[PDB]
């Protein structure tokens, strides 16, 4: 069995420069294959025995490579050329390499949402942490109930970057039972981020 | 000598079949006028781990409106043959295929194959090729055509 | 490699799984296939010596 | 053009078994392989089979053994060779066999392999939920009372999907975000839908949060003001 690797997982790259992507097979063969996917619309092939293009395919994607290691490279990047590609030989198949859209940095505008009595009034309520318009996407967004650590009660969901601003948000849950929310006060989130220099929390406390 | 090919360690299997029409299913004749269809479950079945007069019987079928090469709206026939028959062959050869998913065992499993036609020759005109005779040539020399 | 001006005589027989009445090989059994790491490629083997039906 | 039209988007219950077809056209359908994969949402592609037209010879993976069946239906028509129909089915579903089924084609070649997937058709979801059918209820979202304000909704425990979610029906659509579907608590959905106004309007107007779950004829309406 080959195994397939790739790398990078993300590229962040700006317009207008060279994206080089990276395929490593396990065993000594002879080519490979790539196919494009664009965020969801029915994956489309690229280059073909390592180095021909198929059919509808521009001249910007240029084939290459021999031996283990195999490459792909885009010479001009353009907005349309981000998604996400794959590597195949035979059966065996690679895990992804997405493209994404390069920004300085931002900070999120932290929340707290409390738990309604709309909620509770079912038996489960729902302690909303909720972040808006910042980049990179990825942040360690904890939290705390009566200032203790919980898990396992919690799903939390990312977004995808815009068209307009090329941002992102962020809404984890805590879901507990009635007799859960009543029996503390004290309810924060805790934000941490790379492009901020100090860890941010807001609060509320119930009853108060 | 499959072993040479994927590994010495490797254990190898043979399974029968996995679908088709009697045509790739099973072993097609064409012996003495007539066109035989046979169950051949009971040969291609054993493992291989690396370490007198019994013979195996396969059950038969019998049709005689076929189709070869599957032509739209086209089929033969094969008048009956008067009296019973009998035919005696050699079996030179094997067309397996492999299956092949993406797990990591060690375990190869090797079926027979069927329905396509060009196995069958490319099989025996192998050893060949066809070239073309150029007779001109030059080539430098002292000769001088003699004025 | 050696001309030849017409080859041996295949006697045409139209099987499917096993090949009958074919011509043997020398030594020992030859197997052979194309891509042989590619699944949808059959593998073709040919005997040294006739199993008889 | 080469064409490939599979059908079709099917919800079935664990134990189940469904059958997918694929109608191609556009070419000699008794000439060339026809693939099956598998894409599953967190692990990629995943080789199902593999059939050939003419005779309808198959091979499978051995991870699927003793599971899928694939045929084909070939046209009889000596004044329309150029159209064919194939099937697959992909009996002992559970919910982990949840993706998006392709059915696809190679192209024209002279010096490459089988693997290389030109013609793709466009996909099918199978759903395998032990959930039935339930509406959405809807839930609102405001702080209590200059700088801007999170307004929104929460779509919860709802099945099966998508909720298409307007505002004031519907013309307030700047500073509007919407979530992927948050996964299964006990087989239910919810989506989070938030709106970003500055805090001046909160106590000026009345927001309305527009649920319309389709496959249920399930429609409320909340309004959203600082309480
Ligand atoms: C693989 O090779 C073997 C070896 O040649 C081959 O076996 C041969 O099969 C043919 C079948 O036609 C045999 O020919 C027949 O032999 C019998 C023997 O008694 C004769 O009676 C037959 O004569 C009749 O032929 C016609 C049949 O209707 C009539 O028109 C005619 O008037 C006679 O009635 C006929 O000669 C042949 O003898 C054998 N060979 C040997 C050495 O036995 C086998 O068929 C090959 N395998 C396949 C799948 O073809
Ligand atoms: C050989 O092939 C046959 C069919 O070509 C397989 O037979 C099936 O066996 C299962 C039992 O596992 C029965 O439930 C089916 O009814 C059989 N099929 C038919 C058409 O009768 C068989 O599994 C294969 N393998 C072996 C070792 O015999
Ligand atoms: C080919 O032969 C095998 C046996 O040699 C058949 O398998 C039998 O299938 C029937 C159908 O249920 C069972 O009752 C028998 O018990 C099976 N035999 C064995 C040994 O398991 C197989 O079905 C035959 N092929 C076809 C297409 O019928
Ligand atoms: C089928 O196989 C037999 C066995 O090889 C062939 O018969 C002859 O068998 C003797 C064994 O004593 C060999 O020495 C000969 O070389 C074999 N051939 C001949 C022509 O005598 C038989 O010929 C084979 N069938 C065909 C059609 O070749
Ligand atoms: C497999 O066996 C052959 C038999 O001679 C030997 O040459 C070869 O080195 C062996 N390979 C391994 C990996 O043991
Ligand atoms: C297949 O193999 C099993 C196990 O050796 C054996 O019991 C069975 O009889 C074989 N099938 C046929 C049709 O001979
Ligand atoms: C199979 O091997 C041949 C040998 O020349 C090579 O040209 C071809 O690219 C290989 N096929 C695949 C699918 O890798």
């Amino acid at each position: 069995e080959i195994v397939l690797t790739q790398s990078p997982g993300i590229l962040s790259l700006s317009p207008g420069e060279t994206a080089t992507l990276f395929c490593k097979a396990s065993q000594g063969g002879n080519a490979m294959t790539w196919y494009q996917k664009r965020r969801g619309q029915v994956p489309r092939l690229l280059i073909y025995d390592t180095s021909r293009r198929a059919s509808g395919v521009p001249d910007r994607f240029v084939g290459s490579g021999s031996g283990t290691d195999f490459f792909l490279t885009i010479n001009k990047l353009d907005r349309e050329d981000f998604a996400v590609y794959y590597c195949q030989q035979f059966e065996f198949f690679g895990l992804g390499s997405e493209l994404e859209v390069h920004r300085t940095v931002a900070a999120p505008s932290v929340f707290i949402f409390p738990p309604s009595d709309e909620q509770l009034k079912s038996g489960t309520a729902s302690v909303v942490c909720l972040l808006n318009n910042f980049y990179p996407r990825e942040a360690k967004v904890q939290w705390k109930v009566d200032n203790a650590l919980q898990s396992g009660n919690s799903q939390e969901s990312v977004t995808e970057q815009d068209s307009k601003d090329s941002t992102y948000s962020l809404s984890s849950t805590l879901t507990l039972s009635k007799a859960d929310y009543e029996k503390h006060k004290v309810y924060a989130c805790e934000v941490t981020h790379q492009g901020l220099s100090s860890p941010v929390t807001k609060s509320f406390n119930r009853g108060e | 000598q499959l072993r040479k090919h994927f590994g010495n360690n490797t254990i190898i299997r043979f399974a029968n079949s996995s679908g088709g029409d009697l045509e790739v299913t099973t072993h097609s004749f064409n012996c003495g006028g007539e066109f035989f269809y046979c169950n051949t479950s009971g040969l291609f079945n054993s493992t291989w781990i690396s370490n007198s007069n019994d013979s195996i019987t396969l059950p038969c079928r019998i049709k005689m409106i076929i189709n070869m090469w599957q032509r739209i709206g086209q089929a033969m026939y094969a008048p009956p043959i008067q009296g019973v028959i009998r035919c005696v062959s050699n079996i030179t050869g094997l067309i397996l295929t492999r299956d092949g998913g993406s797990t990591n065992s060690t375990t190869e499993t090797f079926r027979p194959g069927g329905g396509d036609m060009r196995d069958n020759w490319r099989s025996e005109l192998y050893k060949y090729k066809v070239v073309k005779i150029e007779p001109l040539g030059v080539a430098p020399t002292r000769c001088k055509r003699r004025v | 490699v050696s001309t030849v001006q017409c080859t041996h005589g295949i006697k045409p027989v139209l099987s499917t799984q096993l090949l009958l009445n074919g011509s043997l090989a020398e030594e020992e059994v030859m197997i052979r296939s194309e891509n042989i790491t590619n699944n949808a490629k059959n593998i073709l083997v040919q005997f040294n010596t006739p199993v008889q039906i | 053009q080469v064409q490939l039209v599979q059908s079709g988007a099917v919800i079935k219950t664990p134990g189940s078994s469904v059958k997918i077809s694929c109608r191609a056209s556009g070419y000699n359908f008794r000439d060339y392989s026809i693939h099956w994969v598998r894409l599953i949402p967190d692990k990629g592609f995943e080789w199902i089979g593999w059939i050939k037209p003419l005779w309808g010879a198959v091979s499978y993976a051995r991870q699927l053994q003793g599971r899928v069946s694939m045929t084909r239906q070939l046209s009889q028509d000596p004044d329309d060779p150029d159209w064919g129909v194939a099937y697959m089915e992909f009996s002992g579903l559970t919910p982990a066999d949840t993706a998006e089924y392709f059915c696809v084609r190679r192209g024209s070649c002279d010096y490459c392999g089988d693997f290389p997937w030109q013609y793709w058709c466009q996909g099918t979801v199978v759903v395998v939920s032990s959930a039935s059918t339930k509406g959405p209820s809807v839930f609102p979202l405001a702080p209590s009372s200059g700088g801007t304000a999170a307004l929104g909704c929460l779509v919860k425990d709802y099945f099966p999907e998508p909720v298409t979610v307007s505002w004031n029906s519907g013309a307030l659509t700047s500073g509007v975000h919407t979530f992927p579907a948050v996964l299964q608590s006990s087989g239910l959905y919810s989506l989070s839908s938030v709106v970003t106004v500055p805090s001046s309007s909160l106590g000026t107007q009345t927001y309305i949060c527009n649920v319309n779950h389709k496959p249920s004829n399930t429609k409320v309406d909340k309004k959203v003001e600082p309480k």
